[PDB]
């Protein structure tokens, strides 16, 4: 997380830390939406070029968790995996289109003050919500810029506006699609932040003034580096796939 | 399930993180 601060106690209890095995070290962000459902980007666990594809055995989730090297005895829940579901159609050759993926954990996790799932969006909240100038939240344990801040000790935390589609597609000279969105400030907005390296798979979240529940709208995907001016950050449309998500929990749960 | 998205340490407990004031006022 660029120019963002340290998230409090229990302030993302959906936040999940995906935890390599061997060599013993962070992956990617992840979110818990269920007791035994995570959800990531798909390039955290599957990507050819890079000689990417983990298993279920190469890694665990890490629940609860705050600092972002310490093991919190009595606070933090570490799940084995039993599957993960890679969309189908993720699209890691060019654009990374469809960049999620869905981890069952063995047994159920045990839901405290630390361990609590996020909302997934319904048609009408994303259609509330979805819009330039509206601001989500973004967190994880990745970096604290691209290139004596390097790497923070605890959870980051920063809020980002939504940017209207056109402004995200000039920005880059990758294809974006429906599939995804854009976030950061203008280079005239006086503000900063973005994710950054380590944050991929985690959640981009918005607080619904309804309901005063928060949603996940988002999973960190890719940026050209990491606050760049005239850059944003790209994200999975969380609603937009949900159709999948719901898919695979209805016919392995 | 029917819980999702409170906060046991936040909403649940009525209290208010430190930078979740921005998101709203945004929304205006
Ligand atoms: C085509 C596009 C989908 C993307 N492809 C890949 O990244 C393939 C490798 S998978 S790892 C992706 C995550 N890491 C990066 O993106 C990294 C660092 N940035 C981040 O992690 C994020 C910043 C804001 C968000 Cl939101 S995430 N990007 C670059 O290195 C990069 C530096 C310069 C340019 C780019 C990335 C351009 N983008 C890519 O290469
Ligand atoms: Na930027």
């Amino acid at each position: 997380i660029v120019e963002g601060s340290d998230a409090e106690i229990g302030m993302s209890p959906w936040q999940v830390m995906l935890f390599r095995k061997s060599p013993q070290e962070l992956l990617c962000g992840a979110s818990l939406i269920s007791d035994r459902w995570v959800l990531t980007a798909a390039h955290c666990l599957l990507y050819p070029p890079w000689d990417k594809n983990f298993t279920e055995n190469d890694l665990l989730v890490r629940i609860g968790k705050h600092s972002r090297t310490r093991y919190e005895r009595n606070i933090e829940k570490i799940s084995m995996l039993e599957k993960i579901y890679i969309h189908p159609r993720y699209n890691w050759r060019e654009n990374l289109d469809r960049d999620i993926a869905l981890m069952k954990l063995k047994k159920p996790v045990a839901f405290s003050d630390y361990i609590h799932p996020v909302c997934l969006p319904d048609r009408e909240t994303a259609a509330s919500l979805l819009q330039a100038g509206y601001k989500g939240r973004v967190t994880g344990w990745g970096n604290l810029k691209e290139t004596g801040k390097g790497q923070p000790s605890v959870l980051q935390v920063v809020n980002l506006p939504i940017v209207e589609r056109p402004v995200c597609k000039d920005s880059t000279r990758i294809r974006i699609t429906d599939n995804m969105f854009c976030a950061g400030y203008k280079p005239d907005e006086g503000k900063r932040g973005d994710a950054c390296e380590g944050d991929s798979g985690g959640p981009f979240v918005m607080k619904s003034p309804f309901n005063n529940r928060w949603y996940q709208m988002g999973i960190v995907s890719w940026g050209e580096g990491c606050d760049r001016d005239g850059k944003y950050g790209f994200y999975t449309h969380v609603f937009r796939l949900k159709k999948w998500i719901q898919k695979v929990i209805d016919q392995f749960g | 399930e029917a819980d999702c998205g409170l906060r046991p340490l936040f909403e649940k407990k009525s209290l208010e993180d430190k930078t979740e004031r921005e998101l709203l006022e945004s929304y205006i």
